[PDB]
RNA sequence: CAGCUGGGACUGAGUGAAAUGACGUAAGUCAAGGAUGCUGGCAUAAUGGUUAUAUGCCGCCCGUCUUGAAACACGGACCAAGGAGUCUAACGUCUAUGCGAGUGUUUGGGUAAACCAUACGCGUAAUGAAAGUGAGCGUAGGUUGGGGCCUCGCAAGAGGUGCACAAUCGACCGAUCCUGAUGUCUUCGGAUGGAUUUGAGUAAGAGCAUAGCUGUUGGGACCCGAAAGAUGGUGAACUAUGCC
RNA sequence: GGGCGAAAGACUAAUCGAACCAUCUAGUAGCUGGUUCCUGCCGAAGUUUCCCUCAGGAUAGCACGAAGCUCGUUUUAUGAG
RNA sequence: AUUGAACGUGGACAUUUGAAUGAGAGCUUUUAGUGGGCCAUUUUUGGUAAGCAGAACUGGCGAUGCGGGAUGAACCGAACG
RNA sequence: ACUCUACCGUCAGGGUGCCCUGACGAGUAGGCAGGCGUGGAGGUCGUGACGAAGCCUGACCGUAAGGUCGGGUCGAACGGC
RNA sequence: CAAACCAUGAAAGUGUGGCCUAUCGAUCCUUUAGCCUCGAAUUUGAGGCUAGAGGUGCCAGAAAAGUUACCACAGGGAUAAC
C-alpha cells in the first residue's frame, strides 16, 4: 500500500498531531493506513441527515474517505466537508447548499484542535 | 459397548433415592419461582412429562425469570466447551433452592459512614 | 507468478509431495454417491435447476422503466423543463428509459413528502398511484 | 578494615562539545554523556602474499520419504548440453486510480498509438398437487389499521381486493440520557463505557472502468512411469491347412 | 473372434490367448517417485461430528496471514463418588 | 386480584491533589497446513505367563540448546540469537 | 542455563531525521514483507579499435545471496539516465 | 398459554391416548382426497402445499449370479507364509 498523496499526508497529521491535536488528528490518522470500505464514500444524503436537522451544523464534519454527491442537497441542511476526493456534484450542490469543500490537507492549516468537531461514516 | 439415552453411566440421576423413595411431597411442588433465583436441579421418574436431561443435572445455576406460568420455566447453567449461554428445560419439581447469602454482603456493608 | 516462491519450494500448485487428483477429488463430481472425490458431505449441489423458467417470463415480456415518484422529483425544483399546473411533470421528459420501452409506470416505494405533482405516464403502478394521490395529485395521460 | 589480597567495571591525557546531576573546596573527584584501533564468519572496491607443513587435541558430512539412515535405503568416475508451477483465463478479498449519484464504453470513424461516439450493461423477484402479478439498477418478510371496487343473498351474512397506501416490528445509522475523571462555569463544551428513549434512510452491496496480484475450475498445464479402444494399410517372402 | 486341428489355443517373419505397420495419441494412471535464491518476522498438527465410506475429503478441534479490541489470584458456597 | 419492570421522589453510601489509562484474554475475517506420529510417568477393563487388546490422565520429543551417561530422541538439571 | 555488561533482528510509544528502549527471539509446513537474479525493452546518451564483449589470471568490500577494480591479451560490441 | 370444542363431574381439577421404561424408511416415486397460482380466451391440457399406499433390516434407501492359474500392467508387511 502506497497513496502517494495519502502516505505524506501521513507525515503531514503526525507533524500536527504531536503538538497541537484533535480528536480528529487521532480518528482520522489510523483510517490514512486502513484499506477500501475503511475509507467511507459518504453521501451527502446522509450528511443532510445527521449533520443538521439531528446532529449540529457547529460540529464540522471530517470525512475520512471520498464524498459522493447523492441527490440534489437543499439549502435547509449542511455543513462544512473535508475529504480526499471531491467531485463536481459536492464542488456544486455543497456550496449551493451553504458549506466549503475543502480537503485534509487544509485542515492542519484551518485549526487541528477539533473545536466543534464530528467524523461520519 | 453402551447406548446413550435414559440411564446410562449416571444412573443415580435418573433414580430417585431410596431414604427418599415414593411420591414426592407438596415442596417444590408449590415453591415456584421468579427473577434471580438461584437454585439447584436434580431429577427423578416420577414426573413424567417435563423430565430434565441427566448431562445438565450435576451443574447448579440460576433462574433467568419463570416464563409465563409454572411449566416450561428455564435453568442457567454453563456446558464445558467454552463459555456460552446455556440453559435448561424443565417443571417446578425439579427445581431445589440454594446460596441467597452472599448478595447480603452489600446491605451489611453499607452501615458503614454513620458510625463518625 | 511468484518465480521465487513457487520453482524455490515447489510447492505452489501441488501442497504435500503426493498430492494428485485425490486433493481437487477428480475436476468435477456428480448428484449422489461416490468414493475419494469433493462430494462428501457438501451443502450445494441440490435442487441443479438455474433460472426462473417459465412461459409467461420470455418473448415478448415488456420491460419496465427505472422511475421512482421522488427521484424524478429531484431534478423538478431546480430546472424548469417541465410545466406547472401545480407542478406538472412529464415521465419521460426528466427520464430516459421510457422511450423505446413498451409501457411506462411509475413506481416504487419511499414514504413521500408532500409535492402535489402530476405525472403524465402511460400506465401507473399501485405503488405511486396511492402516495401521489395522498400528496396532492393523480396520473395523467401522455 | 581498603592493614592485606584476586578479577570483572568506570573516569582521564595535544587540540577540544552539548545536555542532564551531586558534595566539597582559595583544590577537585565521582557522575554523566560526546568520540576507538587490526584480523575473525563470509555474498559485490583490505594491511608484503600463495603455501609444503611437525606435534597434540577435538572430530560421524546431503535432496526426499517416515516417529526414524554416518549408518550396509535410494541417488556421482568426471566434464559439457537439456529440464520439473508456467506468456491462458474465470471468481473473490486487496493495492493503485482518471472520473462518480450518473459514470465509464466498443466495432469503427481518424486529427491515427492521439481524438471522438455513448448501442447498452453494472451482483437482478417471493410463494401456493391444477383456478394473478411484474415490484423504483434488484427492494422483501412478520404483524395491524384505514379505505376504494365487484358479485350472490333477506345489505341476516359470507369471500378476495391487505395488489398498495400505511400502521407497525427488526439488523443499523444518527440522536437522546446517565456514571467517574473531565476543558469551562453553577455556563457551555470534549471524549469514553453501558442502557433507555426517539427520529429517519439505504435490497444500508451507497459507483463504474483499468493496470495488476492471489488460490482454483479451465488453459501446451509440474516433470515421469502402464496393461488399452476405434479407423486405415501391409504381411501365407517364414509358417498351420487345402488341392493337384 | 477369422483362417485351423488325430487336441497342444501347436500355428502364422523369432511377437500368435486374436499377426504386423501407421495414425487419432503427448490416450489415461483415484497409486508411487522426482522437482531449482536467501534472511527475517514467525510457525502448528496426527483430533472430530460424519460417508456404498476407508493411502481421501465436506465439517469441527488447534495454531497460519491481516485489521479492530479482549487475563486472574482466590473468597463465599452449591452439586456429584 | 396480583406479580414483574421503568420513571417521578426521599434517604443510605468517601475525598484531596496532581496527572492520566495498564491485557498474560474475546470476537470477526482472507489467499495455506494437519486430516497417517514416537517415547516416559500413573490408574483402569484385561493374558500380571508374555510387548495379548481396549478406556482415563500427565510430561518431553514432533519443532530445542548445552552438561551428565563408555555406546542409547523420552529421564535428571534445563532453554536456546 | 544461572550471571555480569555490551552488541545483532522486525515493531511500539515521546519528537523529527529517527533515537530512546520493552518483551521475546530452538525450528519443519505456511503466509506476508524485504533484498540479490538472467533473456528482453520503451530509453540512450555514455564508452570503443590510440584497443569492446569475450578468453585466462590476480586483487577481492563482508548479512546469506556472488560482483567492482586491476593485469596479460582481444579487433567489435555493449552499461550513466 | 389462549382460542377452537362434545360427552362426563358437586366442584376443585389435570391430560393433545398412555407406569418411568427399545419397537423402522428418503429423494426417487406411486396413486388418491382436500382445492391457493392458467398461452386471443369461455373451458381445459401441462405444473409447485398436505395426508396415505409399498420388509429399501446396512434401520442415514441404486432390477440381479461367478471359479478365475495360459497370461499382461501398476502398487503393497496398509497384509501374509516366514
Amino acid at each position: 500500500s502506497d497513496n502517494v498523496y495519502l502516505k505524506l499526508l501521513v507525515k503531514l497529521y503526525t507533524f500536527l498531531a504531536r503538538r497541537t491535536d484533535a480528536p480528529f488528528n487521532k480518528v482520522v490518522l489510523k483510517a490514512l493506513f486502513l484499506s477500501k470500505i475503511n475509507r467511507p464514500p459518504v453521501s451527502v444524503s446522509r450528511i443532510a441527515r445527521a449533520l443538521k436537522q439531528e446532529g449540529a451544523a457547529n460540529k464540522t464534519v471530517v470525512v475520512v474517505g471520498t464524498v459522493t454527491d447523492d441527490a440534489r442537497i437543499f439549502e435547509f441542511p449542511k455543513t462544512t466537508v473535508a475529504a480526499l476526493r471531491f467531485t463536481a456534484g459536492a464542488r456544486a450542490k455543497i456550496v449551493k447548499a451553504g458549506g466549503e469543500c475543502i480537503t485534509l490537507d487544509q485542515l492542519a492549516v484551518r485549526a487541528p484542535k477539533g473545536q466543534n468537531t464530528l467524523i461520519l461514516r | 459397548g453402551k447406548s446413550h439415552g435414559y440411564r446410562s453411566r449416571t444412573r443415580y440421576m435418573f433414580q430417585r433415592d431410596f431414604r427418599k423413595h415414593g411420591a414426592v411431597h407438596l415442596s417444590t411442588y408449590l415453591k415456584v419461582y421468579k427473577v434471580g433465583d438461584i437454585v439447584d436441579i436434580k431429577a427423578n421418574g416420577s414426573i413424567q412429562k417435563g423430565m430434565p436431561h441427566k448431562f445438565y443435572q450435576g451443574k447448579t445455576g440460576v433462574v433467568y425469570n419463570v416464563t409465563k406460568s409454572s411449566v416450561g420455566v428455564i435453568i442457567n447453567k454453563m456446558v464445558g466447551n467454552r463459555y456460552l449461554e446455556k440453559r435448561l428445560n424443565l417443571r417446578v419439581e425439579h427445581i431445589k433452592h440454594s446460596k441467597a447469602a452472599a448478595a447480603a454482603a452489600a446491605a451489611a456493608a453499607a452501615a458503614a459512614a454513620a458510625a463518625a | 507468478t511468484k518465480t521465487r516462491k513457487h520453482r524455490g519450494h515447489v510447492s505452489a500448485g501441488k501442497g504435500r509431495i503426493g498430492k494428485h487428483r485425490k486433493h481437487p477429488g477428480g475436476g468435477m463430481a456428480g448428484g449422489e454417491h461416490h468414493h475419494r472425490i469433493n462430494m462428501d458431505k457438501y451443502h450445494p449441489g441440490y435442487f441443479g435447476k438455474v433460472g426462473m423458467r417459465y412461459f409467461h417470463k420470455q418473448q415478448a415480456h415488456f420491460w419496465k422503466p427505472v422511475l421512482n415518484l421522488d427521484k424524478l422529483w429531484t431534478l423538478i425544483p431546480e430546472d424548469k423543463r417541465d410545466q406547472y399546473l401545480k407542478s406538472a411533470s412529464k415521465e419521460t421528459a426528466p427520464v430516459i428509459d421510457t422511450l423505446a420501452a413498451g409501457y411506462g409506470k411509475i413506481l416504487g416505494k419511499g414514504r413521500i413528502p408532500n409535492v402535489p405533482v402530476i405525472v403524465k405516464a402511460r400506465f401507473v403502478s399501485k405503488l405511486a398511484e396511492e402516495k401521489i394521490r395522498a400528496a396532492g395529485g393523480v396520473v395523467e395521460l401522455i
